[PDB]
DNA sequence: CTCAAGTACTTTTTCCGGTCATT
RNA sequence: UCGACCAGGA
DNA sequence: AAGTACTTGAG
């Protein structure tokens, strides 16, 4: 059925920005301590919390 | 306080030595030693003692 | 022996890849 | 497996 | 930057 709307419609230059979510997607329940504290180590990339 | 703080504790004698959890050796392999910087003031504290009691 | 000015000290939003040296 | 700089995200 | 917390110094 006909959109009762017109629709503002046309080509535009858009742009892939290098925010990706599989390289941000994280999820830590219980992993690698810190030696010091003994607390979560930091960051996705070494398995934090 | 008479019990918990008297004036002449706030004046050092007797050092306490923290224990290794404190001040951790960060080893980088096995001969890859590595000490924390808490182990190398007191190694020096012990250095500088060493020598005043020498001269005494 | 009062009070003006110089002296020093301690803060400064929250979470979330690469490259260097050296441990 | 240690922490400093730099560059970024909302 | 703006308090504090003192010394330092003039009258
Ligand atoms: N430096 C910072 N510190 C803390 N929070 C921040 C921040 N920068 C952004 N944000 C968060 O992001 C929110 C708004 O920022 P943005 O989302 O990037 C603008 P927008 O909502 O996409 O469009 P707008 O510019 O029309 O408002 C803030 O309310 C805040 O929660």
């Amino acid at each position: 059925k006909k959109l009762m709307a017109q629709i503002f419609f046309g080509p535009t230059y858009y742009q892939r920005l290098r925010h990706m979510v599989d390289d941000k997607i994280h999820a830590r329940a219980r992993g690698p301590m810190q030696v010091l504290t003994r607390q979560p180590v930091e960051g996705r990339s070494r398995d934090g919390g | 306080n008479e019990v918990f703080s008297r004036p002449e504790w706030m004046i050092l004698t007797c050092l306490p030595v923290p224990p290794p959890p404190v001040r951790p050796s960060i080893s980088f392999n096995e001969s890859q030693r590595g000490e924390d910087d808490l182990t190398f003031k007191l190694a020096d504290i012990l250095k500088a003692n060493i020598s005043l009691e020498t001269l005494e």
